[PDB]
C-alpha cells in the first residue's frame, strides 16, 4: 500500500515557512544498546540503555530571520517548531505526519555563497522534547528531562521512574 | 560641597536585619499620619523595596511602617502600601480603609491596590490589612477584592479570646480568606517594651519567603516567623486530638502561631465552605500556576487565528505545564483543546476553549506515629546472651 | 516565499572586490553543546557552553594584493572585511545580507596552478568580531574578547557578564 | 576586474622547464593559530603562533634529470627554483606572479606507469626560504632560519627579533 | 488629533473626514474618569472611529517631570509599526507602546468578567493601555 512522502512544511514559532525549507530531518531516534556479551553465551544481545542525543535539522535557503533569531538563545529549549509532512498514499487520503520538537537551536551553517547557487543556510536543533504523531496519533513522545519515553501512550520508563523515586 | 577623601562617619545603624529576596508581592493597607517626612499622599499606592523607602514614605512610628518591617524581617519582598490617613471612629476607620471609587480621581483604600499592576507591575498576590480586619466589613471587602485578583487575603481575627475568633471564622467561607488569630507580641526596641501586632503582616511576609525558598506551591504551615517573640495569648498544642487550643483553631479553619516565643506558623487550612479548597496550597497552586501560564501566553491574546493556532497554544501550555511538573509544582497534568465548544461561530467571534485538568501536591499533614511498647525483644538481649 | 541568494560581493578594507570572489563563506555559528546525560534521566539534552571557533573564508581567483597583504599580519584582527550578499526573492525587493567580520587572516591557499584552469587562491580568516545583519537589521553580534553574543539587540551573555564581574 | 591565471612556467636552477610542468603549487602559507578560549569569554579567538611547514610541489611529466637530480641532496636548501605564473586579466596587461623558494627537494613520486598515460613524476620541496612577488612587488618573504616573515617590506617579526635578542 | 478630540465637534469632523478617506480615525476621549469616557463613546458608532481613553503619562526629560499626553499619538504610532512588522491586517491589540511610562489613571485588568476597568472600557468599544 504505497505511502511515500509528497509535501513538507516547517514551523518555528507559528510562523509558517511555506516557502524556504528544501530539507527537513527528524531526530534519528536511536537507543544506546551496548552489545552485551557475557557468561554462558557466545554472541552478544544488546540492552536498552536509554536513547541517543536527538538532534533534528532543517535548512531554509533564504535569509529568513525567524529562524536565525533563535541561535544560541540563552534559554535553551526556547526554540519550538513543528515539522509537518504529508504522506500521500496511492489511495488519495494523505497521512499527516507532524513532529513538534522543543529544543535548542545549537548551530547555523550558511554554506558556500557562490553568486549562482541556492545559498542554503542550515540548522541543527539539539532536541530536548519531541513528540512525533501520525494521522493525529501519538507514536513517540521522548522527554529526557523528566524521563517520559512513551511509545503511543504506554510509558516505557514508568517502571524506572518508580525505582529512581521520581 | 563635595568632600574629597574618605569620610569616617560615626552613626548608629542598628544591625542589618538580613532577608532572602522574594518575588510574590504583597498588597498592604494600614494607617499612618501624613507629616513632613512621611512623603506619601494618603490614597496613593506606593511601592516599597526596603525599610528605608518605608520610612521616607511613612512615619517611622506608623502602623504602615510596622507592617512593612514585619514583612521585611522575614523576606525582602516587593510591597504595595496604601496609607489610609488615620480616622477617628472604628466605623470611619473601617470605611476609609475599605475605600471605594468615592473621589472621582482614583480608587481609594483597598481598591487602590488594584492600581498595583499598571503602576509598578506589582499585582498583589497577598492581600493584608493589619488590625483593620477584626471588623467584619473590612474582611468582606478583602474577600471580594481578593476574588477580583486571585490573591490570598490574610485576615487577623479578634485578638482577644478564642470563642470570638471561632465565632468570627464561622462568618466566612470564601476560599481565598486565610485567617491568623493570635496577635503576635514582639519586643519593640524603640519604646523598650512588648508591642502588640495584628499577626497578618508576619504571616504575609513569611508567605512570600515560603514562595521563594520552598516554592509557591509549598504550604507555609510549619515555617518559622522570623523576628517577633511571644504572642498576645499563649497557644497550646499537643498530641491526641483533645481540646488543644491549636487543634481547636485549626478545626475552625484558622492558622495559629505556636512554639517558643512565636516560633512558627501553624495551619495550611483556609476559610472555605468548600472542602475541595480546604488547603491554601490548593488555592495558591491553582492561582499562581495560571499566573505563570498567562505570563507566557501573552502572545496568544491577539494575532490572526491560523490553522495552527489551536496547536501552538495547546503545546505552549504543555511546555509551561511540563516545566512546573519537573520542578515539583504539580504531579502530572493534561492539556487539550475542548472540542465540544470550539466552533466556527466562537472562532469568528475570537473565542476558543481548552482544558487544563491537573493534580496538586498534597501537603503531608497528620503523621500518625503508632507505637507499642512491647516486651518482644527482651530475651533477644539481657537473659544470658 | 522563495528568497535564495542571487549576487555576492566582498570587501576587505573598503576596496571592493567587484570581480574576483567566486565563493564566500560566513562563519558557521555553532554552540559547544556537550551532550548532558545525568541522574534521573535517560537521553541527553545539551547545554549552551559558549560558541565554537568562528572561521570565515573567501577565495578570490586573482592575484589580488589587497587580500594577500593581510596574511599573518602581526596585528591579529586588523583584517576587517565585509561579506555582502543580496538575496533576490521572487517578489523583486532584494534583502541585503551583510556580515562584517574583524578577524585575523590566518591562512592563504593557492591551489594547483595548471596552465588551463582558474588558479583560485583561498583564504580563511579566524574571525574575532562578527556582526551579521539582514535587511539592515542586526541579527547576530558575536564578540568573544568582551562576551557580547547578542541576538538582535538582546545580549544573551548579559547575565554571565555580571556573575563574572566584567 | 577578472584576473585568473593563464600560463605558468617553472624554473629549478635557471633551466627553464618550458615544457613539462602541468602543475605547480605554491606553499600554502598558514599560521598556527591555536584557538584561544580563556577566562572572561565564551568563543575562542586564535593567536599568531608562527607559520606552518611551507611545502611547495610541482610535477613534471617527463624524465627531466634537472629536477630528479636534487632529491635528498645532502645540502638541504640547495634546490632553489622559481615558480612563475602569468595572470591574464580581461584588460590585457598580465600580472607576473613569481615565487622563488630555496628549499629541500624532499620527495619524488613517479605514479603508475601504464603504457598509455602521461607518467607524471611528482615533487614536493620542503620550502625553507620563500619570496612571493606580484607585479614585481614583494608581497611575502618568509624566512624561518632568521625569522623574517615580512609582508611587503614591513617585518612582522621585527618586534620578536628584539625580545629574543637576535 | 491629540487632545483636540474630547470635543464632540472635532471627533465628528474626524469621523466624516475619515470616511472621505477610508482611514482609521484615532480619538482620545475625556481623560478624566471612566463614566465620561463611556458616555462619550455612546455618542458615536461610525466604523472608522477607534477611541483610546487613558491619557498616557510620560516622563518629560526637559521639565524633568511627568507630562500628560492625550494617548492618540502613541496609538497611531504603534498602529504604523503593527502594519509593518506584523501586517496591516494584524490587530495592534496586544502590542507594546514604545516610550512612555504610566497613564493618568491606573487601569485595572484581571480575569473573570467582573467590573475590570479594562473589560468595562472594552465593552463600550474603547481601547485602553
Amino acid at each position: 500500500i504505497p505511502q511515500t512522502l509528497t509535501n513538507t512544511n516547517l514551523f518555528i514559532d507559528g510562523v509558517s515557512f511555506a516557502g524556504d525549507v528544501p530539507s527537513l530531518t527528524l531526530p534519528k531516534l536511536a537507543v544506546k544498546t551496548e552489545q552485551y556479551r557475557a557468561g554462558g553465551m557466545d554472541a552478544p544481545v544488546s540492552i536498552d540503555m536509554g536513547l541517543e542525543a536527538m538532534e533534528a535539522k532543517f535548512s531554509t535557503n533564504g535569509a529568513r530571520r525567524e529562524a536565525l533569531n533563535f541561535f544560541g538563545l540563552a534559554d535553551q529549549s526556547a526554540f519550538n517548531g513543528v515539522f509537518r509532512g504529508s504522506f500521500k498514499g496511492q489511495k488519495g487520503a494523505s497521512v499527516p505526519v507532524v513532529a513538534t520538537l522543543r529544543g535548542l537551536l545549537k548551530e547555523v551553517d550558511p554554506g558556500d555563497w557562490k553568486a549562482g547557487e541556492k545559498a542554503e543556510f542550515k540548522y541543527a536543533v539539539a532536541v530536548s522534547y519531541y513528540k512525533l504523531e501520525v494521522d493525529g496519533r501519538e507514536v513517540y513522545e521522548i522527554d529526557p528531562v523528566n524521563g517520559v519515553r512513551a511509545i503511543n501512550g504506554v510509558d516505557q520508563l514508568a517502571g524506572m521512574r518508580n525505582d529512581l523515586g521520581l | 560641597s563635595f568632600f574629597h577623601g574618605v569620610t569616617v562617619t560615626n552613626v548608629d545603624i542598628g544591625a542589618r536585619t538580613i532577608a532572602l529576596p522574594a518575588s510574590s508581592v504583597i498588597g498592604l493597607c494600614d494607617v499612618f499620619t501624613p507629616g513632613a517626612q512621611a512623603s506619601a499622599k494618603p490614597n496613593v499606592p506606593v511601592l516599597l523595596t526596603s525599610k528605608k523607602d518605608a520610612a521616607a514614605a511613612f512615619g517611622i512610628g506608623s502602623s504602615i511602617y510596622l507592617a512593612c518591617e514585619a514583612i521585611y524581617n522575614r523576606a525582602q519582598a516587593v510591597i504595595v502600601a496604601v496609607g489610609v490617613e488615620t480616622a477617628e471612629t472604628p466605623e470611619a476607620q473601617a470605611s476609609a480603609v475599605i475605600g471605594g471609587i468615592s473621589a472621582a480621581g482614583e480608587r481609594t483604600g483597598l481598591q487602590a491596590l488594584l492600581d498595583g499592576k499598571s503602576r509598578f507591575n506589582a499585582q498583589p498576590r497577598l492581600l493584608v490589612a493589619p488590625g483593620h480586619s477584626a471588623q467584619q466589613a473590612v474582611a468582606t471587602a478583602m474577600d471580594g477584592l481578593a476574588e477580583k485578583l486571585r490573591a490570598i487575603a490574610i485576615l487577623d481575627g479578634p485578638n482577644s479570646t478564642d470563642e470570638a475568633a471561632v465565632a468570627y471564622a464561622k462568618n466566612f467561607g470564601s476560599k481565598r480568606l486565610f485567617m491568623v488569630d493570635p496577635g503576635v507580641q514582639v519586643w519593640d526596641s524603640a519604646t523598650n517594651a512588648a508591642r502588640n501586632a495584628p499577626a497578618s503582616a508576619y504571616a504575609a511576609g513569611l508567605f512570600a519567603w515560603t514562595d521563594a525558598e520552598y516554592g509557591f506551591w509549598s504550604s507555609p504551615s510549619n515555617k518559622e516567623i522570623k523576628g517577633v517573640t511571644g504572642t498576645s495569648r499563649p497557644v497550646e498544642f499537643l498530641d491526641g486530638d483533645e481540646t488543644c487550643r491549636a487543634n481547636l483553631l485549626n478545626n475552625a479553619n484558622i492558622a495559629t502561631i505556636i512554639r517558643d516565643d512565636g516560633y512558627r506558623l501553624w495551619g495550611n487550612r483556609t476559610l472555605s465552605s468548600d472542602s475541595k479548597w480546604a488547603f491554601v496550597t490548593r488555592v495558591r497552586t491553582m492561582d499562581l500556576v495560571m499566573d505563570a501560564i498567562l505570563a507566557g501566553h501573552k502572545w496568544a491574546v491577539d494575532r490572526g487565528i491560523t490553522k495552527t493556532y489551536v496547536k501552538d497554544v495547546t503545546e505552549g501550555l504543555r511546555a509551561f505545564m511540563r516545566d512546573l511538573k519537573n520542578q515539583g509544582a504539580v504531579i502530572n497534568f493534561e492539556v487539550y483543546a475542548d472540542p465540544d465548544l470550539n466552533s466556527a461561530s466562537q472562532l469568528a467571534q475570537g473565542k476558543v476553549y481548552w482544558n487544563i485538568r491537573f493534580t496538586d501536591v498534597p501537603p503531608a499533614e497528620n503523621p500518625n506515629f503508632r507505637v507499642e511498647v512491647t516486651d518482644q525483644w527482651l530475651t533477644e538481649v539481657l537473659d544470658v546472651a
